C-alpha cells in the first residue's frame, strides 16, 4: 500500500552533483515529513536530515555544510535530494523515509518505509 | 551530541538459541528508543519502537526491555531468516544517531 | 443417554470484528438514545485491557480524520457499533483496575460518546472514575511501561494567551497526596519522590496540549519536585493560583478543561535505596483512548449446542 | 427487526439449564415477532438506510446458514431436536441431574469445547447413514 | 417478487373450503414462482430503489417469522400439516360436512376467533410433550 | 376429530397501518400504470368510512406540503400503497353511501389518483359520482354535522379578475332542483329551505377558494334563497349568465373548475313548524378528501389457519 | 456470502455420480459457510451498494422458492431426501451400476428430459396422498 | 426402485438473461480482480456464436454510449457479469473457429477487458488469438456473410495529418501471404485473388476508422491486387513504408494501432473458371465485437435433480 | 361584542357521573365554538373543537351536543383526574370571548 | 415536540414597562400566529391580542388602547411582549398561544399549544 | 416506443404552398437524420430527400429543383417539410422516416419507423 | 442513377406455399439492398436489411438471398397477414432509388 519509490543508481563525475526523487504512494504525502539517510559500503547509517513537506522546513546534518539541498513537489508528491561537490568517500546508497507526523508529533517517533535505494558511486 | 553504543559487533549461534543484544547510551533517554533489522541488500526496516510500542508488526519472537542508559533486545528462538544486522536508534533530540550495528550470524 | 440439539442456549465467544463508527467527514450509522442493557446475574467473566483490538481500531480512525482535517478541530463523542450477531459486554465493578475478573456482567449494543482528545501528562476532558483512585499498568514490575492514574475528581485548568496557566493550589496539593498514597499503597515502602522531566527537547519535556487554534507546549516543572516519606509526611516546598509560563506552536482566547488522568513513569534508578523516583512521560497516544475503553470487550454469539438427555 | 434476537439471545445467560430450556420456546418465538417499522441533506437518508439494509441482510444470511446446518442433521426446523446418536461415557461421566440443575450453559461449553468437532461429525455422518 | 404473493393470498376468497384447499398448493408454488427482473435526477435512483429494497426484506422477515412459527407446531415446512391433538366439541359442535362444503374460510375465522389462542397453545404444548 | 394447520387460507383481519405515498419536494414511491383488482365473488365487507385514519394521515401530509411550499402551487395526484402483508378492499356498489354493508368487494394494491385541493362551499375538480345523486353525513339525526353532498354532473364555473364569478342559470337551477327532491326524499315531509350564511367575518361569509395565485372570496348570497315545497313546487326567485361580485386576499387570468360537492349545515330551527333551513357551511376540511375516500379499507392478512378434519 | 454458493455448484460437474453423490454435503455446507465482510464521488458509494444489495436479495428470494418447492415434497431442508414413488421401468430400463459409476448427472439430464414433469406431478400427488 | 431428489447436482441449462455491465456516464458495477475460472475436467459443451444474445445488448450499449455523448471519446473496458444463479462457459481450444464442439471448458463469473471501438476493413486494437490464423464466417457457401480474419500477430499502423497512413511492407507481405495459404487450405483449388472495392461511395469504397478528434477515410486500394495461385505462386506487383494518401472528415497529431482483424467479402463471380475473388467488405458493426465474444456462453443452474435408487 | 354565558359556576359530583355543562351565547355562532380545560396551577387545555372535531386528542370520555345559540358538555363518566376549570370560547367573530368557566368538583 | 417556552416570572414597579418573551420548538414558526392571553388571580381570561409570525400584522384588545406593543424575531423564533404603563391590576399570568394558520384559515380556530404561563406582579 | 407522427391530410390550390410537420418520440431527435418520400395514388415510392438534424445539411432529389425546402426545430424536435408550385400530378401522400446515424453512417442504411403519412390533394 | 427492376408485378398462391421474388439491378451493388413490405394504406415497414441483418425484428418467415447484381426475397410460408406489396431499395449510392414493387395475391 505504502511505498517509496527512488530512481536508478547513478555513477558522477568528482565534483559534480547528484540529484535523487523519491515518489510516495498509499497515503497523503502532505501529512508527514521525508528524511534521507546514506549508508556507505562497509557498516554505518549516517543521518542526512529531513524536511516537511507540508511547512517546507529543512534540517540538514552539521557535516553537510551547503552541499544538500532538499525540495519537494506536492502536485506529484515527489521529493528531490541534491548533493554537490562529490567527494571520493560519497559513494553510497542513499535511502528515502518518513520521519513523522506534522502534528501527532509526539507518538511516532520511527522511520517506518524506506525505498529500495539509490547507489551513487563517485570515481574519475 | 549523544552516542550508541552496541555491546555486540558480531555473534554466532544455532536455530533455536536466544541472542541478546545491548545498547547503551552515554546520556539518560528514558524510553525512546528503536530498533532496524537490515537484511543484506535491502534496507533496514523497524522491528520494535519505544520498546514495543508497535501498531501492526513485531510478531510474537521479539522483545525489548530496560530503560534508562542500558536496553535490550531478546530473541526466543532464532529462524532461518534472521540472517540480517540490528542497529539501535536514539530518539531522544536531533543528533538522532545510529548505532554502528550487530550481525547476527546463525551456527549450522 | 442420547444427544440433543439445542438451537437457543446463551453461548458466547471471544472472537473480534471489525465494529462501526457510529455518531449522534466520513461520516457513521446512528447512534441510538437508549441502551439494551441487561444484567446477567450469576456470572463472571474473565476480562482484559491489553489485549483490545479496539484501541488500534480508533487509532486508526483518529489518524484518518487527522490527515482529513488538514486549524485545529471540534472533536464529536463517537459510538462504536458491532454487527449482527455478536455483543459488548460491560464490567461494572468500580475498584475495576482493567484486568482480571469481574462481576456484574452486561451486554450491550453500542458503546457510549468517547472523546478523541490528543494530549500529554495530562489527560484532559476525560470520564471521571468514581470511589477511588485507580492505577493501571501493563507489567507494573517493569519502568518501561507508562502508569496511567484515573482520578475521582477533577481539578479545573484555565489558561489564557494575552501566556498563563492556571490551576487551584489546595485542590491539586490535595490530589497530589490522594495519588502519593495510593501509589505508596501499591508500593510497600520505598518513599516515593516525583521530579520533572530530565532532558527532552521543547517538545518532550513541556505539558503539550491542544484547544482552540494552537498548540500549547508548557513548562510544568514548578508544579513537582515534592515528596511522600513512608508513613504520612507528604509535604510539598503563597497564592492559590499557580500560574505556567509556557509557550505556543502552530487572540485574548480562554480554553477552560478538566484534569482528570495522569500518565506517569517509573525512573530506572537501578539502586535500591529506600525511594522510588516517577516522572511524568509519554510516548504512546494509545493510552488516550484506555482510560474509557477498559470495560468493554467484544463477544461471538454462538447460539447451536448440544447435550445429553433421555431422548430416546 | 431480526438481528436483535440475537441479542436478546443472552438473556438466560445466567440461570441454569432448567430454567433455561424452558423458556426457549417463547424466547425464540417472541425475539422474532418484534413487529415495528439542503439537498446535501436530502442524500444522506441513502447512506442512512444502506447500512441498516445491510445489517438486516446479514442478519437474514445467518439465520439461513444456521437453519441449513440445523437441517443437514435430523432436525429440520424444530428447537428441541432429538437424535438417535448415542452418548458414550468418554465424553463425559457426569451425572444427568447435576448438569441439569447445577451446571450453566457456558461452564458445559467450555468443559466440552474439545470435543465438539467428533459430536458434529458422528451425528451427520450417522443421520446420513440412518437415511441409507 | 415475493410480497406479491400475500396479495396473490386472496384469490379463493369468496369459494367455500372445498374448493379453496385443493387450489393452495398451486396457488402458492405459482406465487412464489414470480420470476422478473442532470446529476440531480441520477441521485432520485438510489432513493428509488431505497423503498422497494426496504418492501423486499420486510417481505422476506414476514416470512421467515411465519415459517418458524410453523417450524414449531409438527409442521416444518408443509401447507397442508397434520397434528395430533384431538378436537373436542366445545370449540364448535357444527358437523364436518357443512363447514366443508358451505362455509367460507372467513366466517370460519369468525365462528371460532375467540378460540385461537387456547389451539395455539395447546398445539405447542402437545407437540413437546410428544417430543419428551 | 384432529385440527389441522393450514398455511394458505385467505384470511384478514381490520387492522392499521402507516401507507406510503406515490407519485407517477418530499417526494415518494413509483406508480405502476395497472390494478391488481381481483373481483372477491360470494362475498360481502361491512365498510365503514367514518372511522378511517386514511384521511387523518392525508391531512398531515397536506399540511406538511403547504408548509414546506411556503404564492400558490400546482397540487399532483397521490396515490397511497400499503407495505407487504396488507391489502386495500374497495367497494363497487354504486348507491353505496358511505358506510354499511356493500357488495361486489375487490382488493387492489394503490389508490387512485387523488389530488390535494382545498376549497370552501363548493367541491371543486372533485370525482364524479355516477348514477344518481349521494347524500352523506355522519349522523343525520344532529345538527352539528355537516352534510356532504356529492353531485351526478358537474357544473362549470368561470372566474376572472379585471371581479367577475360566472355560473350556468339553467344547469345550476336543475341542480338545485335534483338536490332539493334528493333532500326531501331523505327528510320527510318538512318543505326544505335554502338560506345564506347569518352573520360570519368576511372570510366564513362567502365562499373561499384557490386558484392561480391569489385567494378568492365570494359573496353567495345572491345565487340561494329558494324553496322546495312538498309535493313538486320547487320555484326559485334574466340572462344565464349568473355572476357573483367578490373580493381578492393574499392581471387578466381565468381560472375554470367544476362544481361537484356541496357543503351544507342544518340550521338548528328548535320549532318544529313544516320546514327545514339549511345554510352551506364548512370548518372541517377533512370533508374535502372523504369524498373520494369513502370506500377504501386497510386489512391486515392473517396467512396460518386451524381446521378439523378425519386426519387421525 | 450466498450467492457465490450457486456458482460454486459446479465445481463436480466432470465427476460421475459415485464421486459427485459424496462430496456434495461438503460442497454445500462449506460453500454457504463463506464467512466475509468530492462529495459526487461519496454519492457513488449508494449506486455502488445498490446493486450489491440487489444481487444478495435476488439469491435471497431463489433459496427460498427453491425450499419451499422441496418442501411441498416430502423433503422438508435435508440434501439427500428419500421419497415414496415407484420407479418404473418405462421412464429409463438402464440398470442402476452402469448410471452409478459411468454416466455423469448432465448426461443423465439429457436422457430423462422428457419426463421431468410427469415425476414432479406424481411426486408431489403421492405425498398429498400419503398425508391425507 | 424409488426415486430420490437431490439438491446440489451440478446441472445447467442454456437460457438467456439481461447481463449487467461492469468498469474497472451511465457508469456500471464493480469489476474485480480475480476469477472464479475452475476447469471442468471430463465435459465436453457444444457452443455456438452466431446465436449470441451478448452481442445485440453490447450493440445497444454502444448505441446508448454514442448517443449520451454527443468530439470523439476515451473507450473503457467493459466487463460482463450474470446475476445469481447464472454462470458463463469459456471455451479453451486454440484452434476453436467459433461453433461445434470444445474441450477444457472452464467457468467464469465475468468477461475480460473489452473495447467497444468501430472500424471498417481492419479490426484495431483487437485481442490477438494465438497460435494460428482464424477464419470465421456463418455460412461460408453463401457469399452474401461477411469473412472474419482472426490474424496470429499484429501490424503496426502509423497515420499522421500534417495526410498520410504508414505501414511495413514486409510484415504486412507475410501477413497476407498467411491469410492467402489459410483460404486457400480452406478453399480447394482455385487460386485467389484480391481485389479492392468496385463502386461505392467516398464512405464505403475506403477504409473508415476513429482516433483523436477525426475520422479517417483512406484508399487502401494500393494495397491490393495481389494473387495466390494453386501450389506456392503468391506474388505481388520500393521502400519498407507503404503510405495510404487519405481524407478527413468529421494538428500534427498521431494515433498509433494494431491491425489486428481483416473483414473479407466473396465476389460472386457466378461464372466457375479457376478463381475466387475476394474484397474487403463491411455493413455488420456487430463483427466488430464477435471476435472477442466466440468463447462465452450464459447458462443457467437447475439444482433440482431426480435420480433413481435403492432407498426402500 | 358576543358575550359568553356558562350556565353553571361550581358543581360537584361522584366518580362515574355524567355532568352537563350548558355554554349559551347572546347571538347566533353557528358550530364555531371550543372548549378549554384548566387544572389549577397549568394552562388551560383544549379538548373539544367545533363539536368534536379534533385531530389527535378528544380521548372517548367527552362529548359535546348542541347548534345555534346553546351548547352542551357531556361527561360519560368523571375520574380522578377531571379536576379542572372549564370554559367555552366562541370563534365566530373577532371578539373571541371566553366563558367566565365552572369548576368541577368531585365527591368522595 | 411542538411546545412554548416563556421567560421566568417578573415583579415590576407601578408605571414601568414588562418585556416578556416566548420561544417555539417543534415546528415552523413562520406559519403560524402568536396569541397572548393573561389570567387574573380570581377567575377569568382576557384576551389581549395576536399577531403574524409570517406578515408580521397585528391585533390587540380594544381595553389596551397602546400599552401593548408585539413583535416577532424569526431567526430566534420568539415572540415578545411589552407591556407599558402598568396598573395595580395588571397582576396577572401570561400565556403565549399559536392561533391558527396563515392560508388554511378557515378550519384550525383554536389556540393548541400553550406556556407555561409568566406570573408578572405589580407592587411599590 | 420511437414514433412518427405527422399533420394532418390537406387540401391545397395549385401554385400554392404545403407545409408538413414530423414529430419525433421515443428517441434522441439530434443523433438521426430525417428523409421525406411520396407515394403517389397508384404505385411508386420516390425519395424526396434528406436532411440531418444535428449538422443541418440538406439534400434533396434533382428533380425538385427548388420547389423544396426542408428545416428542423431542436427543441420540438419537429422536422418541417414546404412545398411550392405545385402540379396537378402533386397529389400524394408524403411519410417522413429517419435515414441513418449521424457518426456510426457505414452501418444502418434503412428507414426503420415511418409515420402515418400525410395525403396532400392539389385541385382547382 | 442505378435501376432497381423487380421480376414479379403481381403473382398469387395458396396459404403455405413458397413465393419467391427477384430484383435486379443494372450495377453492381455488393450487399447493400433492403426489402420494405407495404400493406394496403399503412406505409411500408423494414422486414430484411442487407440480406438479414436487422436488430429486432426478422420473424423466421422471410429469408434473403443472392449477391451482385440479382437478389431474391423467399417465403417459407404464406400466411393470411401477408397481403402486401413489396419493394427492393438500393442503398449503395446517393440514388437510393425504390422497385416499382411487387403486389403479392393469396388464393382462397
Ligand atoms: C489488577 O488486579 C488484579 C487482581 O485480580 C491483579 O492481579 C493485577 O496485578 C492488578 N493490576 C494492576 C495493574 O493493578
Amino acid at each position: 500500500q505504502v511505498q517509496l519509490v527512488q530512481s536508478g543508481a547513478e555513477v558522477k563525475k568528482p565534483g559534480a552533483s547528484v540529484k535523487v526523487s523519491c515518489k510516495a504512494s498509499g497515503y497523503t504525502f502532505t501529512s508527514y515529513d521525508i528524511t534521507w539517510v546514506r549508508q556507505a559500503p562497509g557498516q554505518g547509517l549516517e543521518w542526512m536530515g529531513w524536511i516537511s513537506a507540508y511547512n517546507g522546513d529543512t534540517n540538514y546534518a552539521q557535516r553537510l555544510q551547503g552541499r544538500v539541498t532538499m525540495t519537494t513537489d506536492t502536485s506529484t508528491s515527489t521529493a528531490y535530494m541534491e548533493l554537490r561537490s562529490l567527494r571520493s568517500d560519497d559513494t553510497a546508497v542513499y535511502y528515502c523515509a518518513r520521519a513523522k507526523h506534522t502534528v501527532l508529533v509526539t507518538a511516532m517517533r520511527w522511520f517506518d518505509p524506506w525505498g529500495q535505494g539509490t547507489l551513487v558511486t563517485v570515481s574519475s | 551530541d549523544i552516542q550508541m553504543t552496541q555491546s555486540p559487533s558480531s555473534l554466532s549461534a544455532s536455530v533455536g538459541d536466544r541472542v541478546t543484544i545491548t545498547c547503551r547510551a552515554s546520556q539518560s533517554i528514558s524510553n525512546y528508543l528503536n530498533w532496524y533489522q537490515q537484511k543484506p541488500g535491502k534496507a533496514p526496516k523497524l522491528l520494535i519502537s519505544a520498546t514495543s510500542s508497535l501498531q501492526s508488526g513485531v510478531p510474537s519472537r521479539f522483545s525489548g526491555s530496560g530503560s534508562g542508559t542500558d536496553f535490550t533486545l531478546t530473541i526466543s528462538s532464532l529462524q532461518p531468516d534472521d540472517f540480517a544486522t540490528y542497529y539501535c536508534q536514539q530518539s531522544y533530540s536531533t543528533p538522532w544517531t545510529f548505532g554502528q550495528g550487530t550481525k547476527l550470524e546463525i551456527k549450522r | 443417554l442420547w444427544v440433543t440439539v439445542y438451537y437457543g442456549v446463551p453461548v458466547w465467544k471471544e472472537a473480534t470484528t471489525t465494529l462501526f463508527c457510529a455518531s449522534d467527514t466520513h461520516a457513521c450509522v446512528p447512534a441510538d438514545p437508549n441502551p439494551q442493557e441487561m444484567l446477567l446475574k450469576n456470572v463472571t467473566e474473565n476480562f482484559n485491557m491489553w489485549k483490545n483490538e479496539m484501541v488500534n481500531q480508533m487509532h486508526e480512525d483518529v489518524i484518518s480524520l487527522w490527515d482529513q482535517s488538514l486549524v485545529s478541530f471540534d472533536p464529536i463523542p463517537i459510538h462504536y457499533c458491532t454487527p449482527a450477531g455478536y455483543a459488548l459486554l460491560k464490567c461494572n465493578n468500580k475498584t475495576f483496575n482493567g484486568t482480571g475478573p469481574c462481576n456484574n456482567v452486561s451486554t450491550v449494543q453500542c458503546t457510549h460518546g468517547i472523546k478523541p482528545v490528543v494530549s500529554t501528562q495530562l489527560l484532559l476532558n476525560g470520564s471521571l472514575a468514581e470511589e477511588e483512585i485507580i492505577i493501571r499498568s501493563e507489567n507494573l514490575t517493569n519502568n518501561a511501561k507508562t502508569i496511567i492514574v484515573h482520578l475521582k475528581e477533577p481539578v479545573n485548568i484555565t489558561c489564557e494567551r494575552p501566556a498563563h496557566c492556571n490551576i487551584s493550589r489546595s485542590q491539586w496539593n490535595k490530589t497530589l497526596q490522594g495519588v502519593g498514597e495510593k501509589l505508596a499503597e501499591l508500593f510497600p515502602n520505598k518513599t516515593i519522590v516525583f521530579k520533572n522531566s530530565s532532558g527532552g527537547d521543547l517538545e518532550i519535556t513541556t505539558h503539550s496540549f491542544n484547544c482552540r487554534g494552537e498548540f500549547f507546549y508548557c513548562n510544568t516543572t514548578d508544579l513537582f519536585n515534592s515528596t511522600y516519606w513512608s508513613n504520612g509526611t507528604y509535604i510539598t516546598q503563597s497564592s492559590i493560583n499557580i500560574t505556567l509560563p509556557c509557550r505556543i506552536k502552530q487572540g485574548q482566547i480562554t480554553c477552560i478543561s478538566n484534569i482528570t488522568g495522569l500518565l506517569l513513569l517509573r525512573d530506572g534508578g537501578k539502586e535500591a535505596n529506600g525511594t522510588e523516583i516517577f516522572r511524568p512521560g509519554g510516548g504512546d497516544m494509545r493510552d488516550n483512548w484506555r482510560s474509557e475503553l477498559y470495560k468493554y470487550k467484544v463477544v461471538e454469539i454462538k447460539p447451536l449446542g448440544v447435550a445429553p438427555t433421555k431422548c430416546r | 427487526g431480526i438481528g436483535a434476537v440475537f441479542l436478546g439471545f443472552l438473556g438466560a445467560a445466567g440461570s441454569t439449564m432448567g430454567a433455561a430450556s424452558i423458556t426457549l420456546t417463547v424466547q425464540a418465538r417472541q425475539l422474532l415477532s418484534g413487529i415495528v417499522q439542503a439537498q446535501q441533506h436530502l442524500l444522506q437518508l441513502t447512506v442512512w438506510g444502506i447500512k441498516q439494509l445491510q445489517t438486516r441482510v446479514l442478519a437474514i444470511e445467518r439465520y439461513l446458514k444456521d437453519q441449513q446446518l440445523l437441517g443437514i442433521w435430523g432436525c429440520s426446523g424444530k428447537l428441541i431436536c432429538c437424535t438417535a446418536v448415542p452418548w458414550n461415557s468418554s465424553w463425559s461421566n457426569k451425572s444427568q441431574t447435576e448438569i441439569w440443575n447445577n451446571m450453566t450453559w457456558m461452564q458445559w461449553d467450555r468443559e466440552i469445547n474439545n470435543y465438539t468437532d467428533i459430536i458434529y461429525r458422528l451425528l451427520e455422518e450417522s443421520q446420513n447413514q440412518q437415511e441409507n
